[PDB]
C-alpha cells in the first residue's frame, strides 16, 4: 500500500534490503517495531515483512530484520502456495514449505520455535517431508525438531513421507526411530499409504523395520490396500511376510487379479485370469482340506452368473472377457464387503463401457445395482 | 486437474 | 565406475547446500575429472539434473556461485525436474531458479549470461515460471533483462494469459505495462480476459479492459462474457455486461446461461440467483409488445423429464416455486446455449444425476447419466 509500512513490506518482499534499511534510517526504535510488525494482506496472503521476506526466500531481508531490528519470530500469518491456503505460519513454517534452506537455518539460529504449529497442527518439519527436501529436515530434526507431532488427522511425517514417495526422508526419519506403527484418524498406516501409491522401495525399507500390519477403519489392510488399487509390485512383494496366511494371501491375489478387471488405468485382461488362476489353483493344491470359497448368491447385474467354484470354471471363461468382468466384479464385492466406497466405481464404468457399446440394458442393471450399493 | 500448460478449461488435453 | 560414486557425492554435496564439502571434492581435480564430475547427470526422486541444476532448484546460491566463478560450468545444461506433482523436460537452472522463486540464484546465473529465454520441452521460459508462482519481483528482473516477454508455450499460452488465470493481478499490470499483447490468442482461440473471466479474477478482468483489450470468440464460439456467464461469475458478468459494445442478444444469453448455470454447479449452487437471471433475460425478451425476441427452444429429451423449457414470462413463472423444474430447466438452457459447439456440458448433467440418486430417483439419475453419456459424441 501507499503508507511508510506499505513501502516497507513492498521492499521485504521483493528482497530489496537496502532500500528497506534506508526506508527505516534514523528512525525511532518503536517507529520500527511498529512498521515491522504491521500485518499486511495482499495477493492473497496475510504476511509480516519478515513471513513474506522468509517465503520469497530473501535470506538478506532475513537475516537483516532479524540481527539488526531484531523482529519477532513468533508472529504468524496466512501464505498461499499454488494448491492451498495455510493459517497461523510462522516464517520459519514458510521458510521450510517453500524450500529456503538459508532462511531456515537464519530463523533456527535465531531461535525460532522448530515446532510451532499450524491451524493444521502442521510442524516446518512436515512440510519439508511434504516438499521431500531432505537437507531441510535432517537440519531440523538435528536442531530438536519433534517428529512425533502429527498433524489434525494424526498424519505424522512418516505418513506423508511414505505418501508423497521421497524414499530418502524416509529411511532418515526411520532412522531416527520415528514410530513406524503410528495410526491416523481413519486408523490407517504409513504402510497402506505407502502400499496406495505403489512406492516399491518405501515399502521395502518399512518391512526392513519390522512394520506393523494393522487394519484401517474401513478395515483393509496393506495388502488389501494394494489389491484394489491393482498395485501388484507391490503385493507381490508384501506377500512375502511370516504373519501372512494361506487365507489372508489368497484373498489378496483373487481381490488383485479382481480389480485387474474394471480399473479404467490400469485395465490388464490378461493379469486378471492369470491371478484369478493362480489363486484357484493355491487353493486347489492339497485335495484332502481344499480352501474352499464360500460363494455369495447371483445377482442379477452380472448376468446371474455365480463366482467360479473349481479351476474347470475360470479355464472355461477364460477367453470370455465380458463373464472376466462379471467375474472381477463378484469378487470384489465379495471381497471388499457390500458397504465399501470404492465398490461402486468399478461397476459404473464397466456400465458406461456398455453404454458406449450400445448395450443400454446390461449399463441399466448395472447402474441400478451400483446405486443401490451407493 | 487441467494440465498447466493451457488454461482453456473448454479445451482437451491428456492433463 | 569408481569415478562414479565421487560423481554421486557431488551430487549430493550440491543438492543439500554443502558447499565446503563440494570445494573440497572439486579442488585440484583434473579438467576432465571436473568435467565429468559437473556433467554427471544424476537421477533421484523422478528428477534427473546435474550438480548445477539441483543446487539452483534447492537455492544452494553459494554452491552455484562456487560451480560459476570457479568451475566454468556450463550454464546451459538441461535436465528433468518434478515440481509437486508436474513434471518438466529440458530445464536449466535458471528455469529452475525462477519456478522455485529463488531470486539470488535468478541473479547470479543471470550475471553469468545464462540464456535468460531458454525453452523447456512444452517451450516454457523462465519468465513464464515465475509468472506462475507470481513473483513480481523475479518477473521484474527478468523483462529488465532482456527476457523476452512475448515467447508462448507448447499451445501458444503467454505469460499475460498465466498470470491472468492465477489471479496475479500485480504481474498482470506490469507485463501489460511492458508492451505485452493482450489480444494474444492460445491455440484454441481464447485470450488473457477469457482466462481471467473463468477464474473470476475481476482486477484482472478491470485491468485487460482498460488496456484495451478486444472481446474474441474462440474455438470453442465463447466470449469472455459466455465464459462468466458459464462459470457462474455473477461479478464478472455484471461487469462485462456494463461494456457498452455488447448486443441485446448477446446479453439475454449472458444473462440465461448465467441463471442456468446457477442451478446445476456442484460448488456454485443457488436457485434463488437461477430464478432471478432467468426471469431477467426473459422480461428483457418481451419489452416491445411489437417486436418480442421469441427463443427458438429445442425440442424436448426424455432425460429432462421431457420437458420444454419456458417461451414466455408466465411460462417462467408457472415453475418459480417448482426446485426440479427449475433445475431441468438450467440443464436444458445450458444444452441450448452450449451444445452447438465443442465443449464439455456433461458436468452439471452427473451432478445432477448424482443428486437424484442420494434422493433414491435411481430412473432419472441413470437417465441424465445416459444423455451426458450420449452428447459426448
Ligand atoms: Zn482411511
Ligand atoms: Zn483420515
Ligand atoms: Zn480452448
Ligand atoms: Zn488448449
Amino acid at each position: 500500500m501507499e503508507g511508510l509500512a506499505g513501502y516497507v513490506y513492498k521492499a521485504a518482499s521483493e528482497g530489496k534490503v537496502l532500500t528497506l534499511a534506508a526506508l527505516l534510517l534514523n528512525r525511532s526504535e518503536s517507529d520500527i517495531r511498529y512498521l515491522l510488525g504491521y500485518v499486511s494482506q495482499q495477493g492473497g496472503q496475510r504476511s509480516t515483512p519478515l513471513i513474506i521476506a522468509a517465503r520469497n526466500g530473501h535470506a538478506k531481508v532475513v537475516r537483516l530484520l532479524l540481527e539488526h531490528y531484531r523482529v519477532q519470530t513468533q508472529q504468524t500469518g496466512t501464505v498461499r502456495f499454488d494448491g492451498y491456503v495455510i493459517d497461523g505460519a510462522t516464517a520459519l513454517w514458510c521458510a521450510a514449505g517453500a524450500g529456503h534452506f538459508e532462511v531456515v537455518k537464519l530463523l533456527v539460529s535465531h531461535g525460532a520455535n522448530v515446532n510451532h504449529t499450524t491451524v493444521t497442527n502442521s510442524t516446518p518439519l512436515r512440510a519439508a517431508c511434504f516438499d521431500g527436501r531432505l537437507d531441510i529436515v535432517k537440519y531440523l530434526v538435528e536442531n530438536n525438531a519433534n517428529i512425533s507431532i502429527a498433524n489434525k488427522y494424526d498424519n505424522t511425517c512418516l505418513m506423508i513421507a511414505a505418501y508423497k514417495g521421497h524414499t530418502d526422508v524416509v529411511r532418515y526419519l526411520l532412522e531416527q526411530r520415528a514410530d513406524p506403527n503410528a495410526k491416523a484418524h481413519c486408523g490407517a498406516t504409513a504402510l497402506h499409504f505407502a502400499a496406495e501409491a505403489g512406492h516399491i522401495d518405501i515399502v521395502k525399507e518399512l518391512i526392513k523395520w519390522r512394520a506393523a500390519i494393522v487394519v484401517n477403519g474401513h478395515g483393509m489392510t496393506p495388502l488389501k490396500v494394494a489389491a484394489e488399487s491393482c498395485k501388484a509390485d507391490v503385493v507381490e512383494l508384501l506377500l512375502s511376510h511370516a504373519d501372512c496366511d494361506r487365507r489372508s494371501r489368497i484373498e489378496a491375489l483373487e481381490l488383485l487379479g479382481a480389480s485387474f478387471a474394471n480399473d479404467r488405468e490400469n485395465y490388464d485382461i490378461m493379469k486378471t485370469y492369470h491371478y484369478l488362476y493362480l489363486a484357484m489353483l493355491e487353493r486347489f493344491q492339497d485335495g484332502d482340506n481344499i480352501l474352499e470359497k464360500e460363494v455369495l448368491p447371483p445377482i442379477h447385474a452380472y448376468g446371474n452368473r455365480t463366482e467360479c467354484r473349481n479351476p474347470q470354471e475360470l479355464e472355461a471363461i477364460r477367453q470370455d472377457r465380458d463373464a472376466l468382468h462379471m467375474e472381477g466384479l463378484i469378487v470384489r464385492e465379495r471381497i471388499l464387503g457390500a458397504d465399501n466406497i470404492d465398490v461402486s466405481h468399478p461397476i459404473i464404468y464397466r456400465g458406461a463401457v456398455y453404454a458406449d457399446n450400445m448395450e443400454f440394458e446390461q449399463c441399466i442393471k448395472l447402474w441400478l445395482h451400483a446405486l443401490h450399493l451407493r | 486437474t487441467r494440465t498447466p500448460n493451457c488454461n482453456c478449461k473448454y479445451c482437451s488435453h491428456p492433463v
